[PDB]
């Protein structure tokens, strides 16, 4: 069995403030969205935030662990 | 160079530097000035 | 004056260089691309050719002929006399077995295609300026300056031949 | 037509000239090139420059602008029901 | 009085327009193969161990 | 509009660095056993492999690997025969619309300048290769898509084309998906763009060589401009 | 005689680049005239290659040139040397038509005249063979390009239809644009030496404005040395492009094939046409719209007219100065806006960025020229 | 002085060219014309007769 | 002066084929000449056309 | 002189456009023709060959 670093380096750079913030906003964007009875709204842009905080910092450490 | 076109005709002199008087090469010199010396009014060596 | 000079003779070194670079790859843009070099061969079946049957096969772009010569041929080609002739050969050093022979059906001259059976001398007859061969492709009249080539082959059946 | 014989006509100018062999070809520029280098920009300045720096302004002001118009408005969702 | 060297490469060398062109073609001629040896050799030094030359 | 992807750092990214051969070995590996199912490569042949990372007899092992289709024979009708050095790449399928047909209305794009025809270049493939996960709430896919944040509107027809050991690489490196995919885009920079390392290689020589005479014809301008640049006039009049 | 002065061909040559008399004091601005000159030769030779190995036929144009940087032995550095001449070519254009318009040499009337045509053949050409590769970029070009002729009011449409070859863009097309982007560089050549000899009737204008004709010096040896180097420099700029940074001004959309039944969300042609794009996106009117991108470039040919300083140069005339620079922003405005979706923000700024170009050509550099003289006192 | 008198004369010389031209083009097209590059090439085969153009 | 004679391109227009001397006497065989030029110009233009279909 | 040498030049290169131009329809003569005619740099002694192939 093998573990992809990919997985490892995510999981540490989830720990950081400014992915920190981000995610809590993601959290209650899908908190609203999941307890309207009927709306037209979604909860993608928060997650493109939180997505490009993340992989900002998983690109300046993914590469020293791969051959 | 001095300029002045109201004058009626242009003189000029060119030289480069001879050997002095105690040289022998002058005879020599002197040769070749009399093979030189048409265009223009007047010309020497 | 020396220094001056030294200094214009090396600016014209570098230009030199630059120049014989530039020039020299523009030139290699119009030879043959790394697409055009296929090399194969070909391998021929030779119970498909009759005998007195001279067969032609496109081979790298140019003919390729195979001719199954008859007896009286084998006997009248070894009589020629070597002394007449402008690119003197003989037939057994033109063949492998007597009654097959392989050429390269191009005119040494300026490269039109021999005609078979045509001539004063039972070989081939070119039309475009008028060279003759005989049967082993030798040249015989007219302004050619060689033989007929013959290319590397090998007979892997006694009814197959391969020409690479 | 135009020709150096009959350019113009000038009276009483001398000229003097060194041979290029008897004279150096960068003679003095860290005393001499460097300050008329910069009272050369000195005197250019501000004919050129505040131009630049107003298409500047502009040019981040109309960036920013359009990246805010494509985030999403809370009230467009949050208004009425 | 003083023989001194770009003198002599003026008196020697320069002075003679054919002999300045001599002179020119055969300074290219080194300078064109110690130029490429010197450019290759940085070349191939700044990265070693990914051209497939050596890795054959 | 579309994440954009950040930028990785690659090896061969450097003004004279060149490509790691090894990587490309092992991406066209990828490019076989997986992406070659959908995917064609029209403008590669194996020819094109040899010294590169083979040498003129693999690639022909390689090639003869294949059946091609030849003719017409002397009776006027095609067959089949082995590969040869100066065939391409075999196509997925016959036409576009037989394409579609077995991909649910999409078409897969031709992978020969995929790097060169996408914002980001091979920043985005690896960023669209890794880049998968499950939609926001509030979001719907419909029959046959998927989501991914990387692709220009998130829904996307391709599934997820790569995991941990789809593969196994012949000189031993584990094959975790995120070595999959930094190899098979390496791969692709190569089959984008061959004459990468020969292009470096030839600037250093050509620059060194018009840096050199800059300074040179410099001076000979400043020679030559001197006579004007020192003259001194003077003005006498009569008066 | 000398050899120099015994014959009429010889005597064009002397003339022209050994004894003309040129000014002492012009500067660095005036070496741009013989970069594009060596532009359009190298232009040409680089065109003349490439051209043995293109396809004009839309089934295999893209194709051919895939060969062409593939296989054909350094034919990608060739095709990389002419795209980049071309960008090049551009560049010291409007460079070269600043300057005049800076120093006042729009008066020798002939020379400017010959220059617009010039610089309307060049684009011309330069356009019809931005259309060759046929990529996906190229192809929706062409067609925009010429659709322009529908708005003539009474013949467009069959002028449209005409110049197809058919119902619609297609393989017809395509030949015509090659056979045309054949011919115009040759046209350019010999419009060429009629602007020159045109110039050499008169002699170069300067920066200071003041006739020169007290302080001339001969073309040979001190502008031959110049050019020389200047050209030296324009070759170091090139060969940096070509080699270590060859990627900077492409586009990959022009990488995907055409496909005639999907434009792509995102249009933006070359960079030295996206100002024209912009005055053309500009206009809320279809003829109004194709009118002024005409006239953008046409206004040049009134500028001689509008001329009210007794002075010849901006060497002189701070206010003119301040104005010129405005105006030269107010294209870099149009160039950023071309860039740009068709969004609100931008529509705006691009619309004020033309009023204002027009508006200062035609109204605020009179009108600065004539408060300029009353405040010298005449 | 060349004009007008070389100019007619001249003009006269291109007028009976053109009519020598359409007839040639109209009348009689096929005159010297040459039916063997009615073929298409055939790179095995040379033809037993060879004629260059005029 | 005339126009004429106003100009550069003009003169050497007018030097060419307007006010050039010509012999009196020369014949039928100084035509062709002209000719030539005039089957140059024919076959540029027939073949920009071709070309456009080839 | 001059004139004389000009139309030797002039001669030579319209029968270069000539034939260059008779072989484009690509018929069984046209193609003949080509082989011939670029063989015959094959004469020159020490370069020929190679002058053909390039
Ligand atoms: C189906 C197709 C139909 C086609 C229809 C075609 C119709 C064409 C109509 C053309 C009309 C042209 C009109 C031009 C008017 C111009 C006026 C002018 O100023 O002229 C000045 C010009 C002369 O210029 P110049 O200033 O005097 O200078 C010239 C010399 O320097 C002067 O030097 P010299 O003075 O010393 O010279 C004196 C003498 C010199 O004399 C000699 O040298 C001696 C000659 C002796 C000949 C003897 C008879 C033959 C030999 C027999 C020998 C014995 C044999 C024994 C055998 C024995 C065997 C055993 O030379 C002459 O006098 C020559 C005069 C005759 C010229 C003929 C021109 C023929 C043109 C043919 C065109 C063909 C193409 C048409 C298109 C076809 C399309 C398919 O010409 C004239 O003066 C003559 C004008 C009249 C010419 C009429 C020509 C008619 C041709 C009709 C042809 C129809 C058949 C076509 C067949 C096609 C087959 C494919
Ligand atoms: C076999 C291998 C190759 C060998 C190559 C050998 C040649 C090498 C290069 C030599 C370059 C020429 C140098 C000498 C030029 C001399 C010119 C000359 O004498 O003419 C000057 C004089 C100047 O005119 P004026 O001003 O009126 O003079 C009045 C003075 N008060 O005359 C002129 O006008 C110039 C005339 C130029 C003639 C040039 C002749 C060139 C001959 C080249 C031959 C090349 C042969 C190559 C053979 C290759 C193998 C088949
Ligand atoms: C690949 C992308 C390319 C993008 C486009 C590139 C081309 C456009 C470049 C724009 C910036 C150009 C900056 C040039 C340097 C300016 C330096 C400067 O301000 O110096 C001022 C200094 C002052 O000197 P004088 O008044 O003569 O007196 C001094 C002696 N006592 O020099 C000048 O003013 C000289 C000005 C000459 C003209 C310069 C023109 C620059 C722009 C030209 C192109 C613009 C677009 C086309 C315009 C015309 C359109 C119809
Ligand atoms: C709307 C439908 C189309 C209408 C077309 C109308 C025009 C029809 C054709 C008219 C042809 C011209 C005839 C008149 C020419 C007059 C030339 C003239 O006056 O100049 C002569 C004089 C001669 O010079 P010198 O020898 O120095 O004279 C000294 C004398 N001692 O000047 C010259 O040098 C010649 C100047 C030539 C000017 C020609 C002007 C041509 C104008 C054409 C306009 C066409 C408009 C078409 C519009 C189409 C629809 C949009
Ligand atoms: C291809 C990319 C190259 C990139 C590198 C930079 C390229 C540009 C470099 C500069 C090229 C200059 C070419 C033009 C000639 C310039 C000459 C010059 O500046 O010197 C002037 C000087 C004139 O002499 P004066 O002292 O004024 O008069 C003396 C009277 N008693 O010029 C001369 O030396 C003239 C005599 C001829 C010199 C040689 C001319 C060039 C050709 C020589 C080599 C011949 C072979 C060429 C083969 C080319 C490939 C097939
Ligand atoms: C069949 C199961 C496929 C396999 C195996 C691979 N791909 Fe593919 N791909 C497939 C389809 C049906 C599509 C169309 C997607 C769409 O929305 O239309 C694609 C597309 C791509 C793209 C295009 C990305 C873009 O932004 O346009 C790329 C870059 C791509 N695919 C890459 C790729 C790679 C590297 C693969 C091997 C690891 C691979 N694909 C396999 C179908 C299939
Ligand atoms: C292919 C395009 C062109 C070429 C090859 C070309 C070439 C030249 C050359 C070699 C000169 C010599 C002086 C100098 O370099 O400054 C010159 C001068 C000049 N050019 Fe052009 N030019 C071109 C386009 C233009 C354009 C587009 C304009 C104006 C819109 C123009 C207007 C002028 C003027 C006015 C001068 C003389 C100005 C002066 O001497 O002060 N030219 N040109
Ligand atoms: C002023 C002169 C010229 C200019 C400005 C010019 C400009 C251009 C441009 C911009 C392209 C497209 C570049 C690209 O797609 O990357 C192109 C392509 C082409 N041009 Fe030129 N060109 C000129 C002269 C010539 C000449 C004289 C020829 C003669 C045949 C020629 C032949 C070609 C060919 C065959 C192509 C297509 C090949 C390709 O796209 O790489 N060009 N030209
Ligand atoms: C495209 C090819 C040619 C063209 C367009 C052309 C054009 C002309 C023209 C228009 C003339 C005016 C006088 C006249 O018509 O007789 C002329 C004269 C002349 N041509 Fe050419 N010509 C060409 C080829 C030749 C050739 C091949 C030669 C010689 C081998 C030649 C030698 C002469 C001579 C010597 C004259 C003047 C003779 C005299 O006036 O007595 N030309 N040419
Ligand atoms: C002195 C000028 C010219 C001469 C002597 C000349 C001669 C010829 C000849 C003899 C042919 C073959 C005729 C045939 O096969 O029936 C030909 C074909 C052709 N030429 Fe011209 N030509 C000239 C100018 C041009 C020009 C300027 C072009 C410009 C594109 C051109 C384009 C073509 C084309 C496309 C063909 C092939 C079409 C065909 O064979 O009908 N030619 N030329
Ligand atoms: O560069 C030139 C120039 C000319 C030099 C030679 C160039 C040239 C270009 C190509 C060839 Cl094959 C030969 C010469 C063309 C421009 C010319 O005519 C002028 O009048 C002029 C005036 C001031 C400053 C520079 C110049
Ligand atoms: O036909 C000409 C001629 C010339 C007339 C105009 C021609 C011509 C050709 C084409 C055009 Cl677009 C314009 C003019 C060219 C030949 C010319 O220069 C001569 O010197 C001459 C001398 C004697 C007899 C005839 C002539
Ligand atoms: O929509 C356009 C468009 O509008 C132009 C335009 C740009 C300006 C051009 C232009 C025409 C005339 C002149 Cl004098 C200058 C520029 C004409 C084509 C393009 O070049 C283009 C290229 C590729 C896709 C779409 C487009
Ligand atoms: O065998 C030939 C042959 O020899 C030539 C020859 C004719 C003369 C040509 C020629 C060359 C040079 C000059 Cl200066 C003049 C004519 C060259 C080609 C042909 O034109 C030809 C055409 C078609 C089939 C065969 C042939
Ligand atoms: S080509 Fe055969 S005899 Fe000339
Ligand atoms: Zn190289």
């Amino acid at each position: 069995e093998l573990v992809d670093p990919l997985t490892t380096v995510r999981e540490q750079c989830e720990q950081l403030e400014k992915c920190v913030k981000a995610r809590e906003r993601l959290e209650l964007c899908d908190e609203r969205v999941s307890s309207r009875s009927h709306t037209e709204e979604d909860c993608m842009e928060e997650l493109l935030d939180f997505l490009y905080a993340r992989d900002h910092c998983v690109a300046h450490k993914l590469f020293n662990n791969l051959k | 160079r001095h300029r002045d076109d109201a004058l009626p005709f242009a003189h000029v002199a060119i030289a480069v530097e001879g050997p002095g008087w105690a040289s022998p090469d002058n005879v020599a010199l002197q040769v070749a000035n009399a093979i030189i010396g048409k265009l223009c009014q007047s010309f020497q060596t | 004056k020396g220094f001056s000079y030294l200094v214009t003779a090396v600016t014209t070194v570098g230009v030199a260089y630059a120049a014989k670079n530039v020039v020299t790859q523009f030139i290699s843009s119009m030879s043959a691309s790394a697409d055009v070099l296929a090399m194969a061969k070909i391998e021929i079946n030779l119970s498909d050719i009759p005998e007195g049957k001279n067969m032609a096969f496109k081979w790298r772009g140019k003919p390729l002929f195979v001719r199954h010569r008859t007896q009286k041929e084998i006997e009248q080609e070894a009589a020629v006399e070597l002394s007449q002739l402008r690119d003197p050969q003989h037939d057994l050093d033109r063949v492998k077995k007597p009654e097959w022979v392989i050429l390269i059906g191009v005119c040494t001259h300026l490269g039109c295609v021999p005609i078979a059976n045509a001539g004063d001398f039972g070989g081939y007859y070119c039309p475009c300026h008028g060279s003759h061969y005989d049967a082993s492709g030798r040249i015989r009249l007219g302004p050619a300056p060689l033989n007929l080539e013959v290319p590397p082959y090998e007979f892997t059946r006694d009814d197959m031949v391969v020409v690479g | 037509g135009r020709e150096f014989g009959n350019l113009t006509r000038i009276r009483h100018v001398i000229s003097y000239s060194l041979s290029p062999l008897e004279q150096r070809a960068l003679p003095h520029v860290l005393s001499k090139g460097v300050p008329n280098m910069l009272r050369r920009v000195r005197e250019s300045f501000f004919r050129v420059v505040p131009q630049f720096v107003v298409f500047y302004l502009l040019y981040t002001w109309g960036t920013e602008e359009f990246e805010k118009s494509k985030r999403k408005n809370p009230a467009a969702y949050e208004n009425d029901k | 009085a003083a023989v001194a060297f770009t003198s002599k490469l003026y008196s020697l060398l320069f002075r003679r327009t054919s002999t300045f062109a001599l002179t020119i073609v055969v300074g290219v001629l080194f300078f064109e193969r110690a130029f490429d040896q010197g450019a290759d050799a940085i070349y191939d030094h700044i990265n070693e161990g990914k051209l497939w030359k050596h890795i054959k | 509009v579309a994440l954009h992807p950040p930028s990785y750092p690659w090896s061969h990214s450097g003004f004279l660095s060149s490509l790691d051969h090894t990587s490309i070995r092992r991406g066209f590996q990828v490019y076989k056993q997986v992406c070659s199912s959908c995917h064609s490569m029209n403008f590669v042949a194996y020819r094109h492999l040899v010294g590169v990372c083979y040498t003129e007899d693999e690639a022909k092992a390689l090639a003869a690997e294949v059946e091609v289709q030849d003719g017409p024979n002397e009776n006027g009708e095609m067959f089949m025969r082995p590969g040869k050095l100066f065939d391409y790449f075999p196509k997925p399928y016959p036409n576009s619309e037989a394409a579609r047909a077995a991909n649910n209305g999409a078409l897969p794009p031709d992978l020969s300048y995929i790097a060169r025809a996408r914002h980001g270049g091979e920043d985005y493939i690896f960023s669209l290769l890794t880049g998968y996960c499950e939609p926001p709430t509030g979001v719907s896919l419909r029959e046959g898509l998927y989501f991914n944040p990387y692709f220009p509107g998130q829904a996307i027809a391709m599934a997820p084309p790569i995991y941990t050991d789809v593969l196994e690489f012949d000189d031993g490196t584990p094959a975790t998906m995120s070595q999959i995919a930094k190899d098979v885009c390496t791969f692709l920079r190569w089959a984008s763009e061959p004459e990468h390392d020969h292009r470096k290689r030839m600037a250093l020589k050509m620059l060194t060589m018009m840096a050199l005479l800059i300074p040179l014809t410099y001076i000979m301008k400043r020679h030559k401009w001197s006579v004007l640049k020192s003259r001194k006039l003077a003005y006498r009049p009569p008066k | 005689t000398p050899m120099r002065k015994s014959n009429p061909i010889m005597k064009m040559i002397n003339h022209s680049l050994i004894d003309l008399p040129t000014p002492s004091n012009i500067s660095m601005w005036w070496n741009f005239g013989s970069l594009l000159a060596f532009c359009l030769i190298l232009q040409i030779i680089t065109g003349l290659f490439l051209a043995m190995h293109y396809s004009p036929d839309t089934s295999s144009a893209f194709s051919s040139i895939a060969h062409i940087t593939r296989d054909v032995n350094h034919g990608w550095i060739i095709r990389y040397l002419h795209a980049n001449g071309a960008s090049m070519f551009f560049i010291c254009l409007f460079l070269h038509v600043g300057r005049g318009l800076y120093y006042g040499s729009f008066l020798l009337l002939k020379t400017w005249n010959t220059g617009i045509m010039l610089l309307f053949l060049t684009m011309a050409t330069a356009f019809m063979g931005y259309v060759l590769p046929w990529g996906q970029m190229s192809f929706w070009g062409a067609t925009v390009i010429t659709n322009l002729l529908s708005a003539i009011p009474y013949i467009g449409t069959d002028l449209v239809q005409w110049i197809w070859g058919g119902y619609s863009i297609g393989n017809p097309t395509l030949s015509r644009f090659f056979t045309l982007h054949f011919i115009l560089p040759f046209i350019i050549t010999a419009l060429t030496m009629v602007h020159l000899l045109f110039l050499h009737e008169t002699g170069s204008n300067n920066p200071c404005g003041i006739s020169s004709d007290s302080d001339k010096i001969p073309f040979h040896p001190y502008y031959t040395i110049k050019d020389i180097l200047g050209l030296v420099l324009l070759l170091f700029i090139l060969t940096t492009l070509t080699l270590l940074s060859p990627n900077l001004l492409n586009d990959p959309d022009n990488y995907i094939p055409a496909d005639p039944l999907n434009t792509p969300p995102h249009i933006k042609p070359e960079w030295y046409f996206l100002f024209a794009y912009a005055i053309l996106r500009s206009v809320p009117n279809k003829l109004g719209g194709v009118l002024a991108l005409f006239l953008s470039i046409l206004i040049l040919s009134i500028i001689p007219t509008l001329h009210n300083s007794k002075q010849q140069s901006m060497m002189f005339r701070p206010l003119s100065q301040f104005l010129f620079w405005f105006l030269i922003t107010t294209l870099l405005t149009l160039t950023w806006i071309g860039s740009q979706p068709v969004s609100q923000p931008f529509i705006f700024i691009g619309q004020l960025a033309s009023t204002m170009y027009f508006t200062t050509v035609l109204i605020l550099m009179p009108l600065t020229s004539l408060i300029e003289n009353n405040l010298l006192k005449w």
